[PDB]
């Protein structure tokens, strides 16, 4: 019913969105291969009133007229796709990426999702699946009585059998790279699906075309840096408090109008 | 907004109370004595600001 | 900067494991001592990983 | 920045993203002028002091120049028209947009990895809210006084 | 009652689960043939708002839309089946495993 | 949201970078052929306000105007290229460099990296390789029937076969030197690749126009000094705490203002 | 709308400026060749009302009449150009200044800037540059096969080549001294440029009529005294408290007038 | 009014902002758009360099 | 109050039992015809939040 | 918007819904021209800057 | 769903709701952590049974 | 006092390294012992730098 109230309401909503992003980043400290999020804000509409540049006199112009702005809205959420610090879990089934590649897994619906998490398990059939049970692509199947699994820097998975002095190859772990990694649509479960803004899925081996190298026994931790999140929490709290003060000022103004 | 260009100028005139008379439709017009001295049509005054 | 120091702690633990294993086999016929070799995990320079 | 209709707008928000065909665009998807296309084999993108964009591909020991970030300088900055989403369009009070290299002809420098934040001073706005509120409360009282005077006058 | 509060509540629960896993690992140091546990987490659902890749104009797509996410959930607790150190008790009845078998 | 908050939010990040450098240096205190890092910082923007030297009157200038500054940014972490202490671990396959040269190693993708680590092994085919399995250049093969390997101060690799009183030369080890040793890009695994700031790879023999000398049975340890890192931790911790106190003071100042 | 509110607003802005200066000083603790800044304030206009010294009565005058003052404003921020304590980094290319001189560098634009920081590197072509890649003038060219670079107390840069008992001089490092050292315009990046209030750049040898002595292997750390900054932070916080209380008191008074 | 140009360690003088002083300032005619015009009770507009 | 606290308290009590066994073994070094004790531990209950 | 009688009116209220046969309608139920029909297996509906 | 016009239907009409009520208080019958009280008489259940 | 003390710490470390080098070369034909010389780094005369 009054412009300032709507503007401050939009400001409150934007600060709440910032706090939501902050809380999502903080809750995922222990998540492997998680990327922190950032919100981008833009100005809302601008009431024109006086046209800036209009003809005030026959030889003078109107410099920077009366533009009245509306509130704020978040543009988009962007991830920071950078290399997270590695952690040694001393597990033959855990693989970490050193560059800018993704693992391709198959959803139960038949469509393919992409995950940077390397915590893998072996199912009852021997196929290398993720922690949720989705099958990696291709089906890196594993023989029955394996003694050790060796995954090289270039994605060659080998199994050492008993009484055989040469390791046997049972698959080839490949990496998918995208033109735009920020455009992948997050669906949860550490899974990203393809969109039209994420380019096309470029399948490649680890070491060529830019795709990263694979390290066995390591996991890629999240890139969330806590101190930035704490300072941003302080920022969000104080900005929210200021906007609530503005809402209160508008309320008192309107009340004074009502009394007369 | 670069296209903004002048089109026309409003005619602004200067007249006191003793010179104008309210016609039957509410529009003021120059009185006879005042019209005889100031002419039929009032020239625009460049000093008038709106 | 926690993983970087944790990795160094693990490397020191591995070194001490090797030293203890070598010491325990001071008198063991046909034993050859072990030595652990380390390499850094630089990602793209300007930042260390441990 | 190039808008869908083809007219160029101007922005100072330096948060950019690569779209599905390469291409540096603003967070709203509008392509930045002039054109920089970043290939797939890129490992790291560096934007220099003078706006030169170099891309390092695997194997090559020398970075490959891709594009130039040209800054548009106006002579009357405040005369621009704010068209909404962090964009300004030129008007008759801010004519002659001058393309230039960053650092030359009075243009500014470029720092990569940093974004310019809002320059809103907070204490000034709070004191101004105090002034505005009390002022709206003294004008409302003037309205009430005029209303009471009119009521007393027309009552007789 | 507000989204950030639920996200932080989920984060607290996940960290508490991690602490329980650590405490369980600590309580079974003296147990024979015990394999330590490790908890794996996954990030929860995402509120979509603007869809990433949605066609804004007739030709320009929107990159990386407003994907506001929910908290975290633990998927699994996995054992580390690795050969522990063998200890000599010099008993005729105590048996130790050298490979990856199990007694039935 | 306020200037001092951003400045103290840059101070926190710079001190965190310094702590990261210190911790990374301390973690690699034992890796052979390591060069420790040093972070350098520089001043951010300086808001002009009243211009320094501005002509206030027609004859009096204003000295040192109101130059309010922004926080700090780090230029880079530079590698302190100094000679680490040599250790006599008495193996024929360990070689140490005495000057300022580098070994050339061929990466699997066809490009060449440069390493100062001298712990060499022999693969199943008889080639000299780095402990990470990367083959050295310009390829030094070692026969199966080898009795002793002798690498001289000039890089000549000789192998003495059975019952023969004269050694057999199996190659010649060369050292690569650069105009700028700091500009090399570290790719991990004790490997550096060439960058345009490092000039061009000048191959040279060990003892001539500036390549170092090779000592057999020696390993080059790291140049990290533990006590200096301890003192630097004590000073970085104090600086970080004081900048956090500045953050807290700004937070308290913003509280009273909003409460008003 | 009321005078006391404008005065208290000016006081709040001045205290915020002081806090900004303090935060900038504390953010640059680890910066080499940094000088701490101190802001100086002046009181604003004084309303005349009753001219003091006027004739109070035919035979008497008014002693110290009624002057009403406005708020406060900051005049300028002066640097403290004093020698910071030297730190040994044991690097042949780090240079520190003991006296009152500056190094001269060339910006890409062709103009000349001045920096006191001595953390120098060598480019891919051999010239001595700063950490930001700016070329130190007068150009010092280091040749390809250098073994050690010696920079003496008087600014001579010598290179000792292989097999030659005499060192080859390759340049001469001079220092620039200005009459007004605080009048330089700081552009950030540890760089100061000449203004008309900083006199003219006088080139001189490091050891002559007042240029400082150059120390090799030393870096000049910042002169920021941190305990003073903590005490000043306490002072600034309390002053901001009191000014905000003045604003709140004025707010409470106008309320009663509204109620009237 | 002096401005700073790039590379020029010296400022360029652009202009002098002169102030007009009247004898009886209270007699000025306020015409609206924050402007005063001279009235016979506020005559003799004296231009001056500010400070003098 | 918290599952972690109960688990850690149980672990403390178990290690205290081990210490008591060791102390009793040490106290009876000179006793004739003594057989030293050894304690055997086991994992407690395992809550099935998600069935494997 | 298409009135029940068949003539076209115009509105600025942007609160739209979809009825049971697809189709975008206003809050009062009147159908909007041009005719925009959202399918059933929709997961998210995006209305772009240029009305796409 | 009512026929707003001769050929259209009313989507999502005017529903004004009253407050909130509590349906039921449900118990979480799960296995709590065990505490050892060193008592020969205290018994603990491991599964999903009750003492009568 | 954290830069004046660090200097003394480094000087003592250098002296101890020299002493250790002298000790290690106790049996080395043609070896000459080494000693370290230290000097103050005063500036103004009221401000010591270590």
């Amino acid at each position: 019913m009054i412009s300032s109230l709507w503007i401050a309401k939009t400001g409150l909503d934007a600060q709440q969105t910032n706090m939501d992003v902050i809380a999502n980043n903080l809750a995922n400290v222990s998540t492997n291969g998680f990327k922190r999020q950032r919100a981008v804000f833009e100005d809302l509409l601008y009431q024109t009133i006086r046209q800036p540049g209009a003809q005030s006199s026959e030889q003078t112009t109107l410099p920077s007229g009366l533009q009245i702005g509306t509130g704020v809205r978040p543009v988009a959420t962007e991830r920071l796709h950078s290399q997270g610090n590695l952690s040694q879990t001393n597990n033959s089934k855990d693989v970490a990426i050193k560059g800018q590649g993704f693992f391709q897994v198959m959803l139960p619906d038949g469509t393919s999702a992409y995950t940077r998490d390397g915590s893998f398990q072996v199912d009852q059939n021997g196929q290398l699946v993720t922690a949720g049970g989705f099958q990696v692509q291709p089906a890196i199947t594993i023989p029955a009585n394996a003694l050790s699994i060796t995954i090289g820097r270039d994605g060659v998975v080998s199994v050492t059998q008993q009484g055989q002095a040469a390791p046997v190859q049972v698959g080839q772990l490949n990496l998918t790279t995208f033109m735009n990694d920020t455009g992948l649509e997050s669906i949860g479960e550490n899974l990203y699906i393809e969109t039209q803004s994420s380019g096309a899925p470029n399948e490649s081996t680890p070491g060529l075309n830019g795709a990263g190298l694979l390290y066995q026994g390591y996991v890629e931790t999240s890139n969330v840096n806590v101190a930035e999140e704490l300072v941003n929490m302080i920022q969000v709290q104080r900005a929210y408090e200021i906007n609530s003060k503005a809402v209160s000022t508008t309320d008192q103004m309107l009340q004074k109008l009502t009394q007369l | 907004p670069n296209t903004v260009a002048p089109v026309g100028r409003l005619k602004l005139v200067k007249a006191e109370g003793n010179e104008v008379q309210r016609s039957d439709d509410g529009l003021f017009r120059l009185t006879a004595e005042a019209q005889a001295e100031r002419g039929a049509v009032l020239a625009a005054d460049p000093s008038i600001r709106i | 900067s926690f993983s970087q120091a944790v990795s160094g702690l693990n490397a020191a633990a591995t070194n001490l494991d090797v030293i203890g294993n070598n010491i325990a086999n001071s008198a063991t016929y046909g034993f050859k001592s072990g030595t652990a070799s380390f390499a850094d995990m630089f990602a793209g320079s300007k930042v260390g990983l441990g």
